[PDB]
């Protein structure tokens, strides 16, 4: 047995199948509440081998993260893309809630790092269907008749509802390439003004955590005298103790399929139904440099709108797709009047943020306020903001996209209105967000 | 003496942090609101850091019965640009002379300031609020 | 066993395949945004015997190496020949961001330091076909084919597409030299002054470095009192627990196809497709000593061009080859305006750089600024200056290619223009750079 | 007198023309470059354009070894929107005091202006640069 | 006397690092940008390295009321050439006499030197600014 590796583990198939088996290979991830937890519903079928590398290599490795409810992932130890590729089920299935230890505020930033302590033995990959190669993995024949009977449903409500239930119970993602051996890993996270030196304190704390990693104490203190929590955890112990160590691509459970079905399952699983409606200037507010336009006429029944916008040409409605259950995340929050000194709304649920400031008076018991709606977490990303007026008083930011490369993380330019200076003392926080163009469905017959 | 007064409202009305500096009472005091008799350090405002919707206060006077006025400087910089000068605030409500003085000098682009409610013809320079912004 | 040898293993037709499969013999190296992993896909055929020579040898090497992207090879423990042949791969497949340790400006140098301790056995050759020797290794007929069904794609978006797929599957470089045995390595990066002694910091280093891998802390204290961070990798446990130790060569793995389809597979590889266009003088700016040139006309649609030149004949037009995709680096980047009291133009993407100063007010939301682009760090190299003007305030510089005897490095002389003193402050940083002639593919009917 | 003297110079950082109006010195006298005693009118610089990348210079003094300092004003003013106000400057570099005056009011969101170099402690008003650019 | 004073601005405009050396304030003292009182060390600008567009203020002026005036000297130098000598700089702006002096010697050809803004006649000297660059 000693001097085995991964070769022989794959010939052997007694021990390529425990392998497989006491690593869940065969499984997708859940991606839920709790965490990256595998699902104990097989996705793929057994393939008869595995492609596999051998690496001995033990060593030292630390990975930091910026991204808010990556902290699960970070402790799976998923790499960049997979977290990237992750984040937005961990987002949308995570419980918020206020005093959350996370800090990403215009003056402080938070982030998360890990170091891992690895003795690896080699990798371990799949084929996609998109890869185009003749070794494709081929999805099992269970889940293929799930999606099947979750599409012949008679109404778009009952097909996503059972997507959910069926993307609940297999996973959302799989992962298609894993490292296997033994590893020691230690996290941690730590808040820093953005003025200080980024690449000074994350080389203090990642020579702290090194430093932690190699002895093995529950707190580090760190050369700038950073005080750290240290959480670890260890999974190392024969080629039968092995596990997964690092996740290094996953691919999301919907991309498997064949393409027809693919196209219909992603259009099914967007959030919001969008809308495009007429524009009415609001009476008043002649102080401000630009005019203030909100929907027109009487909002139909079910849709609500995001906020007030500097654009003269056309609004923005949104419907939930699912109907409101609970231990699942809403779409959209109401919002409720300020407690004092301020005629600004506040988002009713912990994380949801709006995109523009309210130019009036708030009241969510009448009309247009009571169809005014925020976003969870996942459907905003950060805009930029450009100024107009020569006050302080009467200034104004309209919230302009901030121009990417990918179409995936393109957002709308809904021009969202934020007064510069709120009148009155305790207003909520400033938004500075733009609602994402992945998150609204288009044109639907719904 | 007491009848000559000031008062300071720093008010950051933007979204970034603005650090005071070189705080210094030439002549008179400071003190704690709505006691000038509890005279309170510079060092109880040097280096402070106004959050974004936070409101700072200065109070200042002359000293008990003393023919003394008040007189004092401070800086308002900015921390997250290597602490760049923002502004220079000068401050003088004499007890001799009846005209008061309220000076703010500096060049600094990326920031908006606006201060109103001085009095510069007779008595006590009054309550003066300065709304800081960075663009 | 004991006094057991290479040729032994190579003898014996089991150990032998053992060793292949074990130390990934057969297959070539991604070169990734994860750094040199081997594939999990066989590139060659499996031959019958290995040319080998004995080596026992033990004793600690050094290394040292200047370009930026090379962390993980020099890791790796590749020689210099081997950086230099894998470090285009690594920096196009690199993760850019700011706030990067390394620093190459032109007051500081930066460098990378490994000391390997080293207990080999030996040495492993392989043939390349450009050799002519009779023992060339084969490419496995699935590689071949791959290659056959990339290239008979209907469109050239395709075939790029296919290929780049081909080449992230099967790898980019194949290693043709390796050394077999146990090897403990000690890498760290320095930063230093251009005005010191740069034969003393190395110096200094080394023998840091070489005292922390003989008694084998993560941080050390050199003789100059220099404190570096230390990374250890062990590679040391017998024939069973031989390993690859170090790359003394790898060879493209495109370089391997026969001429034919190897000369297209390159020209299909060049992210930029170039033009020349006639050109046109800037209008105003009579102070400066010498004219500036701008491309004449409309720039056709989905062309850019890189920036002012002093050249009075034509200019260059580029255009990308793969269409944008996420996860992947962009041969161009969009122009921002810069944040205040400054008219330049900022790279939107983190480690990118552009050629020339715009002579002008830039606004990238109208022509032709709305057509000047950036190029990823390793589309560029470092140039020279010649300067122009009698006064600072209205002096320039024009870049012109440094002089290389070998063709592979040679730059266009495109004479783009910098001014010396840029008005106002918080300006971007002075370009010094000019534009690889083996990026572009020219007279390409595309 | 001599030692109460001011320089100005506008320095345009930007790309568009910037004028100079109302230039009036109310009192001493605007003269030449590196020479008190040539006196030069108003006129040579009120209604002037200082092109994008090069300086104009206002050089200002008091009488020769008088009792007396030198103020003045100038408009910045944009022509490309019908000779609109920039910012609106005024200096006092007086004779029988020690604090100068440099202030420059106004309000053109369409313009980013900086200026360095001044001294108000005491003493001659200095060579302030003030730096114009259009966004 | 604080009427006689000077601003140096050194200026690198060029793209490698330029040494100051060898600063001494012979006569009136060194002081803090906008407050004469705040005086200040040589040692706080001796061996001091100007980065690339970065700019370094000096600042100098006389004592309280003596009628000494102010003058000083020193030495830009190049870093990476063993500390060759760029420049000396030489600054005299006396009580007494009436006409200043700024004078600027050396002879390395591998650097470029422009000063401008200072003030020969009378009064203070002024501030001057100097943009260096290397070749």
């Amino acid at each position: 047995q000693a001097g085995d590796t991964l070769n022989d583990v794959i010939q052997d198939p007694t021990r390529r199948n425990k392998l497989i088996n006491d690593n869940n290979l065969l499984k997708g991830i859940i991606m839920g509440r709790d965490g990256p937890v595998p699902s104990s519903r097989e996705l793929i079928v057994r393939p008869d081998t595995l492609r596999a590398i051998i690496n001995n290599r033990a060593t030292i490795e630390t990975t930091t993260m910026e991204a808010e409810f990556t902290e699960t992932l970070m402790e799976s130890n998923y790499n960049s893309a997979s977290v990237k590729v992750s984040a937005p089920f961990i987002t949308a299935n995570s419980e918020y809630s206020e005093s959350s230890s996370f800090k990403n505020t215009e003056t402080e930033k938070s982030m998360y790092t890990s170091s891992r302590y690895l003795f690896p033995q080699g990798r371990i990959d799949f084929t996609t269907p998109d890869s185009g190669f003749d070794d494709v993995i081929k999805l099992s024949p269970q889940f293929t008749s799930g999606v099947q009977a979750a599409l012949a449903k008679a109404t778009g409500t009952e097909k996503r509802e059972a997507l959910q239930n069926l993307f609940q119970e297999y996973g959302h993602v799989f992962r298609t390439k894993v490292h296997i051996g033994g590893v020691l890993s230690a996290h941690t996270m730590e808040t820093f003004s953005r003025s200080e030196n980024e690449t000074e304190v994350k080389q203090d704390v990642k020579a702290g955590l090194e430093g932690a990693v190699k002895g093995w104490q529950g707190t580090i203190t760190t050369s700038q005298n950073r005080k750290l929590n240290v959480k670890y955890i260890v999974n190392v112990v024969q080629s039968e103790h092995w596990r997964v160590i690092e996740v290094t691509e996953v691919t999301a459970v919907a991309d498997l399929l064949p393409q027809p079905i693919r196209g219909q399952v992603k259009d099914l699983l967007k959030p919001l139904l969008g809308k495009w409606v007429d524009v009415e200037k609001v009476p008043g507010l002649e102080s401000l440099p630009v005019s203030v336009y909100r929907p027109k006429g009487a909002i139909p029944a079910g849709w609500f709108w995001l906020g007030d916008t500097a654009d003269a040409s056309k609004a923005l409605l949104v419907k939930p797709t699912l109907p409101a259950r609970s231990g699942r995340n809403p779409a959209l929050t109401s919002l409720h009047q300020g407690s004092g000194m301020t005629e600004q709304p506040f988002v009713d649920l912990p994380q949801y943020q709006y995109l523009s400031t309210y130019f009036g008076s708030f009241a969510h018991d009448t009309p247009p306020g009571s169809t005014l709606r925020g976003l969870r977490p996942d459907h905003v990303l950060p805009g930029r903001y450009e100024m107009h007026g020569d006050t302080i008083s009467t200034a104004v930011y309209v919230t302009r996209p901030v121009d990417v490369p990918f179409p995936e993380d393109e957002c709308f330019d809904l021009k969202s209105l934020v007064r510069v200076k709120l009148p009155g003392s305790g207003n909520p926080p400033k938004p500075r967000s733009a609602l994402k163009k992945s998150m609204v469905l288009f044109d639907s017959g719904e | 003496a007491y009848a000559q007064w000031v008062i300071i409202i720093i008010h950051n009305v933007g979204s970034q942090d603005v650090k005071i500096k070189n705080l210094k009472a030439s002549w008179g005091k400071l003190h704690a609101d709505g006691d000038k008799d509890a005279e309170v350090s510079a060092s109880n405002y040097e280096g402070k850091i106004v959050k974004p919707d936070e409101k700072l206060q200065i109070n200042a006077s002359g000293r008990s019965d003393a023919a003394e006025g008040t007189t004092g400087t401070f800086d308002l910089v900015d921390p997250a640009d290597g602490d760049k000068q923002v502004r220079h605030f000068y401050w003088d409500s004499p007890w001799g002379s009846k005209t008061n003085t309220w000076t703010v000098s500096g060049s600094n682009t990326k920031w908006m300031i606006e201060y109103s409610g001085q009095n510069l013809d007779s008595g006590a320079l009054g309550t003066i609020t300065v709304d800081t912004l960075k663009k």
